[PDB]
């Protein structure tokens, strides 16, 4: 957790959410449920799809390898051939493996970022009108039905709703 | 009261990935980009079938080793398969000049057409049907390479040969010929009367003169004598000229290069499977969409990139616990 | 927005700011205006200048290429020559392109970081004495002229200014 | 400071802390002191140990180099030999140096992340019961002895402790 | 009320960059590091002018093809420009031994000085002015290469030549000579009386013996005969020794290597522009501060790094909308 | 009141690191991964001592230059050390065929055993103890290479030699021999009576015929004559056959290859130190756990990776001020 959201202040994940990577869980008068954030989830999808195809596409002209034979008195250039082909093989193997190691990390922390920023997107809406529990949950001081919830989950929460 | 919470997806996946700072991280979604499977067969390559020399080598094939008659006439191939150590090569001991260069040329050819450039019947004043050896046997009887003819003396005389051939074709010609290096002067006279001989060969580009080396050497296949073979590429409308007073292994059949293309000479102990593929390696064919494989560097066809990794998994989902 | 500032809780950028990358917009008694943060902007300048010259300098010993000719019977080593020079060409092309792809991203998110941390630098100064609007703006409970503003924009905001 | 913690809102480091990378300084009735966070510090240790050994291990099959000699009329393949060996030497030198440049940065900002998330781990515990000073310090409204402190530094701070 | 806000720069720039996770991101500031432009000319390289062989090749130049007299005496060059397929090469058909090695040597030379090592007048007992052919014509009359002399018999006799030359200079000498391979024994006697001939050439390092190969070959430039050329590098204070009783194409002019240096042999169909540059490619010169170009791998001078990309743009500013 | 604060470690370290965006960043902890030190000695490599040819070269060693007797019998080596310009090479001027290929073979050998294949006493009808020169002197008196014998005529006659040797051993044999190229016909008859001579050499794989080239050449070590040396590898149970009527530098001692292995031929001006190491470079040995060094590309033993950097420091701690 480079951004402290996933496996950070949030204790784990929701098996129940099956429609996206990040979302909300609500509990009101009319009932409780889950709802994935189509925005951040879609942007994430384009993020990893584009990353994947970028990594694949960047490495399509690697090094091909054709067989060449040499006699008993061409041992030096046979050695040169062998060492150069193994050489390229090694630099490209290193490139692939290394790139995987880097972009895996950047990807996980990208998810972390998405969750944190989602949480903040809400926190900045429900200012005084709710309290921060500390586990990624907000406790309301007012009463929010499925319409106040829907209006939150699209950015249009109307703070004008008093306090105390 | 009333509550809203923000959270993230979790599932029942055991797909681990690695990072620079942590190994074996279980995550929700992961894609594998490394192919690690082949079928263990030698398959056709997009409909066109490989040339599988079994216990014959390229030299035995092209020169016409009597034990290589399976490949007397060979159709278009996608690639050639030779063993690491073919048993049927040069039945008569000796060497093949610029052999590796010729194999390299073969990696650029998909189809030969064997044509007769000099009939055996055209040898008036020499014997063309007695040039056979027990080291090149066919069915327990002395034979010789089929595409070249070992000319010997007729009526105790070897008149100097002057023979030319104009490549009237529009394909390039692979032309093979040879010289015989006897073991002793007695053999030289027994075979060609004339004590001191030569073979001169000329084209627009080629201008060489071979002289037999008569000497005692250790025995190979029971023989102390040797055959040394040469080849050249005759351009369309160019001619090849031979002049010799002995030791001349004349050409009989040559090879038209009717199909240039991308080919390869694979070293594999495997035999023909009855299958098709788009990507072939010495150990087997590949059916994959994956961008990488770790099977074999040597590859032919639309193939993934060879890489020395046994594991390349790319994370798509998020961390799981 | 990996840090959620640029195109995040801030809805976009100020055409009016023409003296730096990050800054403030104030509106008081004496009037309104913009002022770029010379600190974070300068550090950013050194950040991207140093990154640029690091990328250029790291790749000055690439692979040169000299012409070599081979005859009709040197086809194998001609092939070796050709494949090795194209090989290096490919690994270096890959290196350049890849490096660009990585450092572009790291650079953009570096700007994001700068903005977020600037915002926090202020937020941590104007604690109770102002409210967080949610768009990167603070509404004052007290009255701040151009001297309270200047004192904010250099880190010396005096919180001792009551509340309520 | 990509995450704004180290050399950000925290003005510098504690010489007095000698048992870890991140920790706390308390001042109560019974006295004052320092205490490193064994959790985040341990995870950091595994982070940099694994990074180090990953960088070393990824580059053990580099390019070896064997001496080959050529006569006066093998100048072309001598040149080919020379240029290919220097070529690989250069791509690997570039790889090592570049990788160092990248992972150094990622490492420093990883520490930044650790500190920020530690601070947040506390801030989310001591909600109303303490005020944010702005320098990484919390001023208590209640009274916390070494047991309230120990309970904080292991995640078990009991907020049920009134306010005002 | 009173408000302060924190925000970021935005401008009217349409300069897009790419990242690993997003393409075509419009930003405020971006620097381009890839040069994609040349002038399409062949320019001087820092004041010193290239050697542009037009329809002559290196062989035609060095041997002195009569159709290559433009380059009889050539000043210091920065680099050499030869076409892919020069028309004026070996007017008399034949070959040039270790040709590619010599071209490679030329990539290391910036200036030759042609000096006369053996005067044509010094050939007492042979004819030095009759060695000409209609295959090497000059102005519609039989000529020959200018820097070598085709010696023939005088008064129906070819006495054995012994000629030595001590390199009194301190520069290394490029020395060229040749052998003539006739088409028939009649030509051999017509040209050099002696039926069986040789050329022996020796230095401190060189010790070779050439013998003419007399044979019928296909015609090239109307000729079935051939000329085979050789070259060597004479060290300062070393001597070269020639002994021959026929078929000897003696040297007349040799080349002092007065300026070693970094040069190159470019294959370009282009001709001389009247310009200067610091970086030259086969398709044109470059005037850039950019660290990269994508024009041509083959380059000479203070040049950017060749790269196969058509776009390399580095972000300096921040995201724009 | 009561306060808790969160903070980070700081110490008194001046260890700077570099990043992509900032140079010279002082930090708390940093590890160095680049070795920059060697001992300046030539050491044993894991107990087995190098072969240090001092002013002798490989040719002088193997042929048995009289000035190279220090290396008459040489034990197993780890690696060979030759100078850039050894003074004791071919005392008698001439050349060594496929020299570089042989050196390359030597990079694959750790131990030779010199055995006598043809006794000097076995030369009945020729003189075997008169083949000496003032260009190959031993202690101010004419000598010659020790492992080959310069056969000359006995009683004004040089009968044709036929000598064969069967490799009864199970190791491969390095066999060296030579030809003498006189300066004139007078020398040819003075040394071997017979005017026109040859050397024919044959194995299962080898079939060559050398003829002496008699010619005037410039003097090297006072001589205009030359010696040309050849070598071959005799397989177990194969034989080598020599036939010659003159100019033959017969073999006397050959070399058993009893230990194949990974070796190297270092060019170093250094001399033997009395030390051990696990990693050796031409400029000195290395004692390191570090994964990288920047000392020399050419290396033998368990070594770090060569890299062109003079600084590679990896950050472990955090920023310090
Ligand atoms: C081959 O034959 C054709 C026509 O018969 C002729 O044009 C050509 O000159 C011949 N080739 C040679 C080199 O003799
Ligand atoms: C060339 O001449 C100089 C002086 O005339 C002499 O020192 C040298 O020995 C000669 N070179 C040879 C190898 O004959
Ligand atoms: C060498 O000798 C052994 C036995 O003496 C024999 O088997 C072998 O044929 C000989 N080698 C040759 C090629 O003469």
């Amino acid at each position: 957790g480079l951004f402290g959201a996933i496996a950070g202040f949030i204790e784990g994940g929701w098996q129940g959410m099956v429609d996206g990577w990040y979302g909300y869980h609500h509990s009101n008068e009319q009932g409780s449920g889950y709802a994935a954030d189509k925005e951040s989830t879609q942007k994430a999808i384009d993020g990893v799809t584009n990353k994947v195809n970028s990594i694949i596409d960047k490495m399509n002209t690697q090094f091909e390898a054709v067989g060449r034979e040499f006699n008993n008195l061409e041992r030096r250039i046979e050695n040169l051939n062998k060492k150069m082909e193994d050489g390229f093989l090694d630099v490209w193997t290193y490139n692939a493996e290394l790139l995987v190691l880097m972009e895996n990390e950047r990807t996980l922390d990208f998810h972390d970022s998405n969750v944190k920023n989602l949480y903040d997107k809400v926190r900045l809406q429900l200012r005084d009108n709710a309290k921060e529990l500390g586990n990624g949950c907000f406790e309301f001081y007012h009463k929010c039905d499925n319409e106040c919830m829907e209006s939150i989950r699209n950015g249009t929460y109307n703070y004008p709703q008093y306090s105390e | 009261q009333d509550q809203i919470c923000i959270g993230y997806h979790a599932n029942n996946s055991t797909e681990q990935v690695d990072t620079i700072m942590e190994k074996n991280v279980t995550v929700t979604h992961a894609q594998d980009i490394l192919e690690k499977t082949h079928n263990g067969k030698l398959c056709d390559l997009d409909g066109v079938k490989p040339l599988i020399l079994r216990d014959c080598s390229v030299a035995g094939w092209l020169l016409g080793n009597p034990m290589c008659d399976e490949f007397i006439n060979v159709p278009e191939w996608s690639y050639i398969v030779e063993k690491a150590n073919p048993t049927n090569d040069l039945c008569y001991p000796g060497s093949f000049n610029d052999y590796e260069e010729l194999k390299y040329l073969l990696s650029r050819i998909n189809h030969f057409e064997k044509i007769q450039i000099i009939p055996k019947s055209s040898w008036s004043d020499h014997e063309a049907s007695s040039g056979v050896s027990s080291a090149c046997p066919y069915l327990g009887s002395p034979s010789f390479f089929r595409n070249v003819v070992w000319l010997i003396k007729k009526n105790s005389a070897y008149p100097t040969i002057k023979k030319s051939y104009n490549n009237t074709n529009q394909e390039d010609l692979l032309v093979l010929w040879g010289i015989h290096h006897p073991n002793d002067a007695a053999e030289q006279t027994r075979l060609y009367q004339n004590p001191t001989t030569y073979i001169s060969i000329g084209t627009s580009t080629l201008n060489q003169r071979l002289v037999p080396k008569i000497a005692t050497r250790s025995k190979v296949n029971g023989l102390s004598s040797r055959m040394e073979f040469f080849w050249t590429i005759l351009k369309p409308n160019d001619a090849i000229n031979f002049e010799s007073n002995g030791n001349f292994i004349a050409p009989e059949y040559a090879y038209k290069i009717v199909k240039k293309g991308d080919s390869a000479i694979m070293k594999s102990e495997l035999e023909y499977g009855n299958c098709n593929t788009k990507c072939q390696t010495p150990m087997g064919a590949i059916n994959s969409s994956m961008p990488f494989h770790n099977i074999h560097p040597l590859t032919i066809g639309e193939c993934p990139k060879y890489v020395k990794s046994n594991r390349l998994v790319l994370a798509t989902g998020l961390r799981n616990s």
